[PDB]
């Protein structure tokens, strides 16, 4: 009826805590989730690594990203790894997450801050040259601005992480979309969203 | 497809504008100026010589720029004209780019993120857009334990300094904590001093200590743990 089954839980993926609980200490961008996290300190740290061991997926493939752009991606990782408010979007493929609605501001700022940075592909979900252990751009793939390969914010949100996220037309504080980062001072705006979606309505 | 990082130096771009407006009139047929410059601008807008990350430190950039400027001035001071001038100039740009590639490859292998543990913030310049911003070099969460034995009644010095600290940006204070067996801590000093001195030590000063070098950011730049033995 209200999906409490689906509230305050962690997905069964390889890095996740089996159940959420508070953390004394999380690294940088993952701190907003301290209160109650699906990530350990180690996980939160690993989210900030160049070629983070979590996915062995390189952000530098077209060269080092502008720091502003790197920040967005890392936050996305913290969110996926640490959020306890994802139940409604969990699916088995041992579980993943599908079409989590990221508020338009989240996708817009991300897109905006990565405009100057460079990539070679528009579907990062596959088709890379994988020979070094880490992905590199395949034969003939040109490095160009993000705004070329992801013409809209929506493209960026949805395609980088294989439809884990959905770019919502809904804006923030609507009750109906999640933030991939939030200021810890202001308290977690995703809890109510989670509750809403767990419900029949 | 990337610019030659050297145009991120204003003196370089101004030197090239001066070449166009001041040098070409007296040294090359007027009917060639336009095309010559288009060709130079293209030389600088693409740098094919280079696993290149597209970044450079101010030092490397400067070295490159100084070098290019020395050679360019060599040519303009020689007062050379016409086909000769054209050939020398483009040879020189070419040579310079190759030289610079060397400087970059060295920088990547020696000066980029030289920290071996912890987190160093270092300013870099992004070649594609000349934008100068600070990059976080993340090596390890830790910097690892120090085992330290101090003769009773000599002074205990705990050194938190690493080589790279002085060069890193966005660092704040060295914090030293005692780590008690009951899982609590006490902050014993917090300051710009990289070492902790505790004089004329007794058995009561043995045990665990931790250094945190603080960051303008949310997390510390260096964590070092010390285990102190007092030798009677
Ligand atoms: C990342 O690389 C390591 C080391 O080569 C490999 O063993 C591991 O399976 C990779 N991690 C993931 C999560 O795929
Ligand atoms: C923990 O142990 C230390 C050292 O024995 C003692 O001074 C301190 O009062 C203890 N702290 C607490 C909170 O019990
Ligand atoms: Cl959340």
């Amino acid at each position: 009826p209200w999906g409490d089954e689906l509230l305050n839980i962690c997905m069964n993926a390889k890095h996740h805590k089996r159940v959420p609980s508070p953390e004394d200490k999380l690294y940088e961008e993952c701190i907003p989730w301290k209160d109650n996290a699906c990530c350990t300190l180690t996980t939160s740290w690993e989210a900030h690594l160049d070629v983070s061991p979590l996915y062995n997926f390189s952000l530098f493939h077209c060269g080092l990203l502008m720091p502003g752009c790197r920040k967005h991606f890392i936050q996305a990782i913290c969110f996926y790894e640490c959020s306890p408010n994802l139940g409604p979007w969990i699916q088995p493929v041992g579980e993943r997450v599908v079409n989590v609605p990221l508020c338009q501001e989240d996708c817009e700022e991300w897109w905006e801050d990565c405009r100057m940075s460079y990539t070679c592909k528009s579907n990062w979900r596959g088709g890379w040259d994988w020979s070094q252990g880490k992905n590199r751009c395949p034969k003939g793939a040109q490095c160009l601005p993000f705004s070329h390969y992801f013409p809209t914010p929506a493209d960026l949100c949805e395609k980088t992480w294989s439809n884990s996220f959905k770019a919502s037309p809904e804006r923030r504080n609507s009750g109906r979309c999640l933030q991939k980062w939030f200021e810890p001072a202001q308290g977690n705006p995703n809890v109510a969203v989670a509750r809403l979606f767990a419900s029949e309505f | 497809r990337s610019p030659w990082c050297v145009i991120c130096d204003p003196s370089v771009v101004l030197a090239l504008k001066s070449l166009e407006k001041d040098y070409l009139p007296g040294h090359l047929d007027a009917k060639h100026h336009k095309a010559m410059m288009e060709r130079v601008e293209n030389a600088v807008k693409d740098f094919q010589e280079l696993a290149y990350m597209g970044v450079v430190d101010e030092a490397t950039l400067q070295k490159g720029s100084w070098s290019l400027l020395k050679d360019l001035k060599r040519i303009t001071d020689s007062d050379v004209k016409g086909d000769l001038f054209v050939k020398e100039l483009f040879w020189m740009l070419h040579l310079q780019k190759e030289t610079f590639a060397t400087y970059v490859a060295r920088f990547q292998k020696e000066a980029y993120c030289p920290n071996k543990c912890g987190v160093m913030l270092q300013t870099l310049i992004w070649c594609k857009n000349c934008k100068k911003e600070v990059h976080a070099c993340r090596k390890s969460y830790d910097c690892g334990e120090r085992n330290v034995e101090v003769p009773q009644m000599e002074d205990m010095i705990l050194d938190c300094e690493l080589n790279w600290h002085q060069a890193s940006e966005g660092l704040t204070d060295y914090s030293f904590y005692r780590v008690w067996g009951n899982n609590t801590e006490t902050l014993v000093s917090k300051g710009k001093e990289a070492t902790l001195t505790k004089p004329m030590v007794g058995p009561e000063d043995a045990g665990s200590y931790r250094c945190e070098l603080g960051s303008v950011n949310s997390s510390p730049a260096t964590i070092i743990n010390f285990h102190v033995t007092v030798l009677p």
